[PDB]
RNA sequence: GCGAUGAUCACCCCUUCUUUUUUGAAGGGGUGGGUACAAAUGGCAGUCUGACAAGU
């Protein structure tokens, strides 16, 4: 939904999007290291 | 997808915000400036540096024109592009949330009862 | 007291060169002024407006004036 | 939500 | 009355004085040796409050705001009065609980230190290093500087430990500590 | 810009009781009388000197006609520390207050005003400043309060009235020193909004020198305010 | 200062005032002579005292009143000049307050800081109270449950001071027949550890501070209620007396509430959710700070809404009457009149049944 | 005339001349940070919509 955000939201609204791709790598490889077992 | 509220709140933040980043900003002075003297003599041999008593680089300098007996950075600067631009685009937006409302306006008054034949008359009881 | 020898007049004038060339730094450049007072024109006008008081002025003159 | 919020007027 | 504000600092005074000049507009030569007898005229402002109280600017408010100030005035000598009746309470009872840790270091600086333990019977069972930070947050016990706020601290610990668990301390061992 | 972080440099003004602030930008900025309190909430700057803390006012040309001739560069302004000022036409503190910092202590300032509800909020501001002396009259008989005026050096008039020129008139013969100061500041469109604005300029010149002032300078207030002309003359009685 | 102000305003009238009069009769040995008086008015005015004096104004007399008045101070010997400018700070404000009618009686500030007292003193009351519940409860801990009230509290322990004191001492007056039988079945079988004299002395000290501001608190509530009903009367009528005040305060001026739209009035104290609703697009609150007014408490339901826009529309008209008046009668009249019609209004709104019968 | 009742352990403010000559002469303060308290008409921060509603 169209919004505007503050600087300090946005600064912020970066680094949830960056954490969660961290963990979702982090998942994804560990399923995969699982799964070749 | 925003709706009235929303819209105006926004740009009521910019027209304040805008208001305090105006004042902040100095602002070189455009007036126009007349001598008053005596004598057509007087006239001939006046000069800004005799008048004012200031040096012919202060005489340009009309903010802060000191006295010659008073007197005896690119990132810097673009920080100040970047501060006098700052406020432009706080005007950019505050005309543009201004047309969204405008719109979001009109057609709140479309979907308002009414005759509407362009509205015909009949006084509204 | 107006006693000033020829040596005492060039150091003030020194002075003068020294304190005048210090406030030149914080002057800034003339480059950057020209797209300040470019910007800072811009601004103004949106907020001084004049486009009503400018053409409420004529109006009145012309009104004011007879028509032949 | 974050994701369902979309971002405009950047600056 | 704005000008009398200034004129004696001590925030205590004001209250009387205020209590006694209810109304600037009343001003005695008897009324000025009464004020003057409240503190002294060697700060001149006995003179000075009967001239500003003449000359001054501020508006006149009505009797019931007086009555609300004076009122309200007296309600701040209550707590001051009690106040000091409180901390002779607590002199002579830091000198009972613990006379061994009042006289090394002072009675109140020995409640403060209860109050971060919590009990006088934590702070005796707490190691000495932790004491010396336990009072590390108002400076209770302040390179060379340091050395005597650690030799204190054990010996505040050494005296905290006599005081609880004996039935009725005594001060002979706090005073050679 | 001059947020409350922001660190400035403050250096004088040509004209005493006058400072800018230099960093970023450039403020133009007064002492503050009473610190630690903004009459109509303009930005303040303190700076701690031997160690006292004194306080700074900024000074907003949009707001006070008297500032934009500033900005503009007025040549001299008898308004200065240490000197007694008649200020007319005072309609608020927003001005009046920061006359009363460049006078200082030792100089007075006389606010001069009319309509009741400006002069609740004008005697307000004046209980923070001993220096002001507030007058809630009317300007056009100075006779109303010839009992608490002194000499004056400077007048300083911005009434809005088609007889301003009147009104300075009979106060600076009443009150105004000989050598003194005088500084008007002109409107056209309320003395007269049908002819342009340099006639009316040219017109109120003619009354002050009908009234033994002679004019020194004239400057306007572009872009600060428009249609506005700040008229800086001396009282020659002889 | 006041004989001083009464002098002055007989100059600004042009009249003559008695101490001008009497410092005039001392002079009148001298037959025929001239009088300058800087104003043809006051002038005029002491021609008709019949006094033997040629009376002369003119404009050429500035002239000698100009220099006058610049050499003063070395004129007056005895008086400096800054004495003189402050005899002259003062008289003027003291002028000013009486051409502006200015009245002790009609100064919204008061009522601000009243306000903020009264949170004030409240917010101290319950830490004392907190304070005396503990230190004496270590003696019986057993009170706080039974009685709740801090100021009701306090007074027991000023009524009886030690536990064994509660078989013979009668506390009738402060609690109720079955509360008071409780605290004396609980002394016996208390809890607490006996306590010296000397820390009953100070805890009745603590008891009798609670019991005391309480006191001073209950003044300041009528204090309070008096001012409004002089600075903002139709208020008081309309929306009460605890409400209004809150508004005037939350404005920080009568003024400043004066000119608020009623809309605002109506939310003037839920902005939180105001703010908060607008930029998430979710509904807005519709009843603020006017929420504790009595009439919006007899309204049920969507009435109470309904109510709270009515009520806020009329707050300001009697709000405006009160801040703007010039020669308003202390009395509320507008204020009861609006009363009366959103009694009209609630009435039919409440008679209206949703339900169909 | 020691000690386990405890010793020890953030930043900045060679040149010239000369010589019985391998000889002689000269050139405390400011920054920063931590703890508790008070004020700010300093900031976040922007004061909801507006003609219909109820009855036969």
């Amino acid at each position: 939904r169209a919004v505007v955000l503050g600087g300090d939201e946005k600064k912020a609204r970066s680094f949830i999007q960056k954490v969660l791709t961290i963990s979702k790598a982090k998942d994804s490889k560990r399923k995969e290291q699982k799964a070749s077992q | 997808t925003q709706d009235s509220n929303y819209v105006r709140t926004l740009r009521q933040i910019e027209l304040k915000k805008l208001e305090k980043g105006a004042k902040q900003l100095m602002f070189k002075s455009s007036g126009n400036h007349t001598i008053f003297v005596d004598s057509r003599e007087k006239m001939n041999e006046f000069t800004p540096e005799k008048f004012f008593n200031t040096t012919s680089e202060m005489v340009n300098r009309s903010e802060n024109r000191l006295t010659k007996d008073q007197l005896a950075k690119e990132s810097l600067d673009k920080k100040k592009l970047k501060k006098f631009k700052q406020v432009k685009q706080h005007l950019q937006r505050e005309t543009q949330l201004k047309q969204v409302q405008q719109r979001m306006d009109a057609q709140r008054e479309l979907l308002k009862k009414g005759s509407k034949k362009k509205w015909k008359k009949q006084r509204k009881r | 007291e107006g006693t000033l020898t020829d040596h005492e007049r060039k150091y003030l004038n020194k002075l003068i060169k020294r304190n005048s060339q210090n406030l030149r730094s914080w002057d800034l450049e003339e480059e950057v002024r020209d797209e300040l007072e470019d910007i800072q024109q811009s601004i103004l006008k949106d907020t001084v407006s004049t486009a009503n008081t400018d053409r409420s002025k004529r109006r009145r003159f012309k009104r004011k004036q007879f028509k032949e | 939500e974050d994701e369902d919020e979309e971002e405009v007027l950047a600056m | 009355f704005p000008e009398l504000a200034k004129l004696v600092p001590d925030n205590y005074t004001f209250a009387k004085l205020v209590l006694f000049i209810k109304d600037k507009a009343s001003l005695n030569d008897d009324s000025l040796h009464d004020l003057a007898a409240l503190l002294n005229e060697d700060s001149g402002i006995a003179q000075r409050v009967i001239d500003n109280a003449r000359i001054s600017m501020g508006q006149d408010i009505s009797e019931t705001d007086m009555e609300n100030v004076c009122v309200f005035a007296q309600r701040v000598a209550s707590l001051a009065d009690y106040r000091r009746q409180l901390y002779d309470y607590l002199c002579e009872k830091m000198h009972t609980v613990a006379p061994n840790l009042s006289e090394l270091i002072g009675e109140v600086i020995g409640a403060r230190l209860i109050s971060h333990a919590g009990s006088l019977t934590n702070l005796s069972k707490q190691a000495a290093s932790t004491v010396q930070i336990l009072g590390a947050e108002k400076a209770l016990f302040r390179k060379n500087k340091g050395r005597i706020s650690r030799y204190l601290a054990n010996k505040c610990s050494m005296a905290s430990r006599i005081d609880n668990y004996s039935e009725e301390p005594s001060n002979v061992f706090g005073s050679v500590l | 810009g001059a947020r409350g972080g922001a660190k400035v440099v403050i250096e004088p003004h040509r004209h005493a009781g006058v400072y800018i602030a230099r960093g970023k930008e450039d403020l133009l900025v007064t002492k503050n009388m009473a610190p630690g309190e903004s009459v109509y909430g303009e930005k303040r700057i303190s700076v701690e000197e031997p160690p006292t803390k004194v306080e700074y006012r900024v000074w907003n040309p949009f707001r006070s006609k008297l500032a934009a001739g500033i900005m503009g560069g007025l040549d001299e302004l008898f308004i200065a520390p240490g000197k007694k000022v008649l200020y007319l036409g005072a309609a608020s503190g927003t001005s009046v207050s920061h006359v009363s910092d460049v006078v200082g202590p030792e100089g007075v300032v006389y606010a001069v005003e009319f309509s009741h509800r400006p002069g609740r909020e004008l005697i307000s501001m004046a209980k923070k400043r001993p220096n002001i002396i507030p007058i809630i009259e009317d300007a056009r008989h100075p006779q109303k309060y010839r009992m608490l005026i002194g000499m004056v050096d400077c007048v300083f008039a911005d009434v809005a009235q088609p007889d301003q020129a009147r009104i300075i008139a009979l106060n600076s013969h009443m009150f105004l020193k000989d050598q003194g100061g005088v500084v008007i500041s002109i409107k056209a469109n309320c003395i007269d909004s049908t002819v342009d604005a340099e006639t009316v300029f040219a017109r109120e010149v003619q009354k002050l020198r009908e009234e033994r002032i002679k004019p020194l300078e004239q400057l306007t207030l572009e872009p600060y305010e428009r249609d506005h002309c700040i008229v800086v003359g001396r009282y020659m009685r002889s | 200062a006041a004989n001083a102000l009464e002098e002055a305003n007989s100059i600004i009238e042009g009249k003559v005032s008695s101490q001008l009069e009497k410092l005039l009769e001392e002079i009148k040995k001298d037959k025929k002579s001239t009088l300058i008086v800087s104003e043809t008015k006051l002038a005029n005015a002491i021609n008709k005292l019949g006094l033997n004096f040629n009376v002369v104004s003119d404009a050429v007399t500035l002239d000698i009143y100009r220099a006058i008045k610049e050499y003063l101070p070395e004129l007056l010997p005895g008086m400096s000049d800054n004495d003189l400018s402050k005899m002259s700070l003062g008289l003027a404000h003291s002028i000013g307050r009486h051409k502006l009618k200015f009245s002790a009686d009609k100064v919204d500030v008061m009522i601000i800081q009243a306000i903020a007292l009264l949170d004030d003193l409240d917010k101290e009351l319950n830490t004392y109270a907190m304070r005396c519940k503990e230190w004496y409860g270590w003696h019986f801990p057993e009170l706080a449950k039974i009685v709740t009230d801090s100021v009701a509290y306090a007074r027991i322990i000023l009524t009886m001071g030690i536990r064994s004191k509660a078989s013979e001492t009668d506390l009738s007056e402060i609690l109720p027949e079955e509360i008071e039988e409780r605290v004396k079945t609980a002394a016996e079988v208390s809890m607490g550890t006996e306590i010296t004299q000397t820390d009953l002395d100070n805890i009745n000290a603590l008891a009798e501070q609670i019991v005391e501001f309480a006191a001073y608190r209950e003044q300041l509530s009528n204090y309070l209620s008096a001012r409004m009903k002089a600075i903002a009367p139709n208020l008081t009528q309309l929306v009460g007396e605890l409400v209004g005040a809150r508004l005037i305060a939350h404005s920080g001026s009568l003024i400043s509430l004066a000119k608020s739209p009623a809309s605002t009035i109506q939310i003037l104290g839920a902005e939180k959710a105001l703010f908060r609703a607008l930029k998430t697009k979710h509904d807005t609150p519709k009843y603020g700070l006017l929420y504790h007014a009595s009439l919006v408490g007899q309204a049920t339901g969507k009435n109470k809404g309904k109510i709270a826009r009515v009520l806020a529309a009329k707050a300001a008209v009697s709000l405006r009457y009160d801040a703007l008046a010039e020669d308003r009668d202390d009395s509320g009249d507008i204020g009861l009149e609006s009363r009366a019609k959103v009694e009209n209004r609630l009435s039919q709104l409440e008679g209206r049944d949703l339900r169909t019968t």
